[PDB]
């Protein structure tokens, strides 16, 4: 999961 | 600029995010967005013009921020959905199973359901805890954008997703999407914000  | 949830704004003439919701803190106009979009006092722009600065934020740990606007801004109780709008009626938290939609400047308006709550995302910068997962798709650019039920209940703001090499998670089945957002209520009480409703 990556912020955006 | 008319402040509508889901529209693009730039941070310090460089990154893009999307507006979550119009809020007020007393006489001050603002909008909630994601914490990772900017640091305190970074300059937000909508269409070239300066609309405000980051007042506060928390990222990582949480992923939340509000942008205090100049009073020229016109706060509106809506969230963009193509050329249409969804009216913001309140902030009743929906349950897992409920259908929910989200708006952002990259993928537009997308709907799905809330799949789980209290998820930890392990971002490169640190963990962000307490996020809700839904399976509507999103992309780079969408952070900070509105998550909202069709009945108008504001749920939160886009935090992150399991992004593929096309910069979004719309080319994989909903079953595989983990699109996470920060819950609105804690942001709202933490900054003493009132949501603009129509």
């Amino acid at each position: 999961a990556a912020p955006f | 600029a008319n402040i509508v949830g889901g529209i693009e704004y730039s941070i310090n003439n460089a990154s893009l995010c999307s507006v979550g919701f119009s809020v007020t803190r007393g006489a001050t106009k603002g909008f909630v967005t994601a914490g990772h979009c900017g640091t305190v006092n970074a300059t937000a722009r909508i269409g070239g013009a300066v609309v405000g600065t980051f007042a506060a934020r928390v990222f990582p740990g949480n992923d939340r921020a509000w942008v205090s606007l100049t009073s020229a801004q016109t706060l509106l109780p809506r969230v963009a959905n193509g050329s249409s709008f969804v009216t913001v009626r309140g902030s009743t938290e929906a349950a897992v199973g409920a259908a929910v939609c989200r708006s952002g400047r990259t993928t537009g308006y997308q709907c799905g359901t809330i799949t789980a709550k209290n998820v930890t995302a392990n971002y490169a910068e640190g963990a962000v805890r307490g996020l809700t997962q839904g399976n509507a798709c999103a992309g780079r650019g969408d952070s900070g954008g509105s998550w909202i039920t069709s009945a108008g209940q504001a749920q939160g703001v886009m935090s992150g997703l399991n992004v593929q090499s096309n910069g979004n998670n719309c080319g994989i089945p909903a079953s595989q999407r983990s699109s996470l957002f920060e819950r609105l209520q804690p942001i709202l009480s933490q900054y003493g914000l009132s949501l603009v409703t129509g």
